[PDB]
RNA sequence: GGAGGGGAGUGAAAGAGUACCUGAAACCGUGCGCUUACAAUCCGUCAGAGCCCUCGACGUGUCGUGGGGUGAUGGCGUGCCU
RNA sequence: GGGGAUAAGCUCCGUGCGUCGAGAGGGAAACAGCCCAGAUCGCCGGCUAAGGCCCCUAAGCGUGUGCUAAGUGGAAAAGGAU
RNA sequence: UGCAUCCGGUGAAGCCGCCGAGUGAUCGAGUGGUGGAGGGUGUGGGAGUGAGAAUGCAGGCAUGAGUAGCGAUUAGGCAAGUGAGAACCUUGCCCGCCGAAAGACCAAGGGUUCCUGGGCCAGGCCAGUCCGCCCAGGGUGAGUCGGGACCUAAGGCGAGGCCG
RNA sequence: UCAACCAUAGACUCGGCGAAAUUGCACUACGAGUAAAGAUGCUCGUUACGCGCGGCAGGACGAAAAGACCCCGGGACCUUCA
RNA sequence: GGCACGCGAGCUGGGUUUAGAACGUCGUGAGACAGUUCGGUCUCUAUCCGCCGCGCGCGUCAGAAGCUUGAGGAAACCUGUC
RNA sequence: CGCAGACCACGGGAUUGAUAGACCAGACCUGGAAGCCUAGUAAUAGGUGCAGGGAACUGGCACUAACCGGCCGAAAACUUAC
């Protein structure tokens, strides 16, 4: 079935703001001599060099 | 091993039990391979039981290694170079990896190895 | 008020909602952070977005000559820009619409001193 | 299933059933033809 | 990478940059002030505590023939047209 | 008054009868047609109508003499009953 | 719009505000900002002169909503390369599907889609370095093949003609 | 009777592109009533911290099509000793 | 017995009440029969209240962890033969 | 990682480790492996041999992976009585 009414504006907003996105934690390693940060979950594979940093 | 508990891998059971296979062989012929990982994690408990296979060398065994793994030439390579290495390690023939997400479609990608350290 | 820097990229390929909802994680900020967070968003809404602020720390650098070290992300937003229409067949004849929509994005970076 | 549309495109049959010389041989067909040109119709005839 | 942009220039003007006179409303954001997670609300209205801004006179802040914005709480209250 | 079953928020008539229609405000909890009363506008003044005066809720747990024991008050018949 | 008057690049109209005004439609030759070329008033004349609603018309944009879908019954995987960017492009090796077809050649139909070089805002139900997409250049060779220049059927047209 | 288990396509989660019917509103409880006689919106009570995700379909007299049944008006077509 | 003779945005379509056909009867005829007989598309992605479940935020006057009392609810309550 | 599960949650482990995989061994399921020898013309049968294959249940074993890691997170006071 339709939606029977317009959903108003604090209604829309409401809903809306639950569509988010949560940001990585990230850890700092050292390649190469240098510090940059990557995820604890792909902290192995940087050390490896299997990780490519832009 | 234990049964993927979900739903298969390829899309069927037939289509799981060919791509496992196809992975083996090209992780035995190159060393190292990456791949999405749900497909590296259901490889270990499949790719490292064949190696058990390799390591007691016989004849019995290699009718065994070659009921699934179709080619001959890396059945030569496991008998004669992957098998007599890993004589006295027991258990944990490989390594999985973690490798940055794909591009795509975002699947978790990840890195299976053969431990080359002893 | 601390001296600024400016960057705008208009006619963004990427819908203005899909936009915001990765510069959400990235206001306030400095820009440090700002690219290192960016870089490993799961959002392929985030390239263009690292670009703008990147470059507005280009402008920054060289136009100002501000430290690049000292610089925050102030104001961000996204606005929307012109939207395109497009045509999609259904069922049974009709045919209902498909908006191609596109954003604009503003950077601004401060040099507050720590 | 049968989805035989009601269109089947051909050429002979066109010029042969709309074609000019087809509308110049009746009394209402060159007033068809004269009356598309005041229109200023670029395609006179089929 | 490009698109796009920031300096520098032309220009009286770039709040005229070949998406270009003037540039409203719906719609979409960003910043700031007030308010809201024990509460039944045709979403207003009449009282109305508190906070914030403003104009005067008088000291540190305190009143006034004052102005604004929010409004906790109480009373009343059954959309517009056919 | 007729029709109806002397039923209908039924139907058809009469009434220098009313109101609603075309009518706000107070009362009847809410409730066009009942009761009080016809809104020219303002006031942070006063007296009343119908209706009320224990708290919600404005003003009396008012004064005198009685009655009720059933929450009658705050639904009902033939009839029963120291 | 007649007539008479006054304002305007020392900044009109229009649009956004502040401060006010009238018993109402409304007013501001009171003033800030944007603006860049026409306006106001008095008294007459004429109106395509006032929209909130017609399941009204055209344009723009919302709610549903970052939701449903992304078009079968075959199934993809790995190594290397190009590239700024690769699950989808190229190369190789495996796996799988059709095999009276999902292979090969035509007629009708389409009309440059064919090949080479180039491009990656438009399109591809995603991204794309790829493309039946966009641009430039090239390509179709007949005494014997399918037709005309040879022949007739159904049927059409029809000198004269009859009928009207 | 009386259902149980396994696999695929969806459903569900992450990344990309991204619609539709409907829509006067809106921080849209329930009970007994009242009303154009079947109330989220009115009276009197009872219950209820703000925002979401997956599900079931009892209500919103849910959506779709200006009831095809019935009646009034206008057509159309058919029948016949109109 | 009530809950739209509960329940079709939950299911069936056997009946009834479209277009086909036949019998009996009425009609000169088109046709008709609260007579009979054979056949005859059951659409929709859940916005809001509701309900079954599961989370995110804040509160309980510092921040946390164990173990609990329980106001208030929900479930159950059948029964025979020897 | 789980006999917890749509996501989320919940429960366990995280090198001071048996949390999962592997390896060894056991239970259990299947039923007598490949190779060789013997018998038969051959289909086939017998011995080697409770053999071989094997997932989920049990126990040992750090061999592989639980990481040279990030983010949140603790107090205005006052009055009366003792
Ligand atoms: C497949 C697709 C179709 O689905 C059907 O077949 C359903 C099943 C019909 O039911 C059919 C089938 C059936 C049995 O009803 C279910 C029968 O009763 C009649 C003929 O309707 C529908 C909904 C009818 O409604 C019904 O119309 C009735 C007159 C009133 C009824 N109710 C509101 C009073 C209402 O439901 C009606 C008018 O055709 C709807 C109109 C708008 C359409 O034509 C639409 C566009 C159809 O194409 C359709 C919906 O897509």
């Amino acid at each position: 079935a339709v939606p029977k009414r317009r959903m108003s504006r604090a209604n829309t907003r409401s809903r809306r703001a639950q569509w988010k996105a949560e940001a990585p934690g990230l850890v700092t390693v050292s390649v190469a001599g240098q510090q940059r940060k990557v995820p604890r979950r792909l902290l192995k594979a940087a050390r490896l060099g299997l990780v490519d940093l832009d | 091993p234990k049964p993927t508990k979900g739903p298969r891998l390829g899309g069927s059971s037939s289509h799981q039990s060919a791509l496992l296979a196809n992975l083996a062989t090209s992780l035995f012929e190159h060393g190292r391979i990456k791949t999405t990982e749900p497909k590296a994690r259901a490889l270990r408990p499949y790719a490292e039981k064949l190696i058990t296979h390799a390591k007691k060398g016989a004849l019995h065994n290699r009718r065994e290694v070659m009921k699934k793994i179709r080619d001959k030439d890396v059945v030569h390579t496991l008998f004669a170079e992957i098998g007599p290495f890993y004589a006295d390690r027991n258990g944990g023939y490989t390594r999985i990896i973690k490798v940055e997400n794909r591009k795509g479609d975002n699947a978790p990608m990840a890195v299976i190895e053969l431990v080359r350290e002893k | 008020e601390f001296p600024s820097a400016t960057a705008k990229a208009r006619y963004v390929r990427v819908s203005a909602t899909k936009a915001r909802r990765v510069i959400d994680l990235v206001r306030g900020k400095s820009v440090e952070e700002a690219l290192d967070i960016l870089r490993w968003a799961p959002q392929a809404a985030s390239e263009p977005v690292a670009k703008v602020i990147a470059s507005a720390a280009a402008n920054a650098q060289n136009n100002e000559g501000l430290d690049p070290s000292t610089l925050v992300v102030a104001t961000v937003y996204a606005d929307e820009g012109p939207t395109a229409k497009r045509i999609r067949p259904r069922a049974q004849g009709r045919a209902f619409r498909i908006r191609k929509r596109t954003s604009h994005i503003t950077v601004i970076v401060e040099s507050r001193p720590p | 299933a049968k989805g035989k549309r009601t269109f089947q495109p051909n050429n002979r049959r066109r010029a042969r059933v709309h074609g000019f010389r087809l509308r110049m041989r009746t009394r209402a067909g060159r007033a068809i033809v004269a009356n598309r040109r005041s229109k200023g119709r670029r395609a006179l005839t089929a």
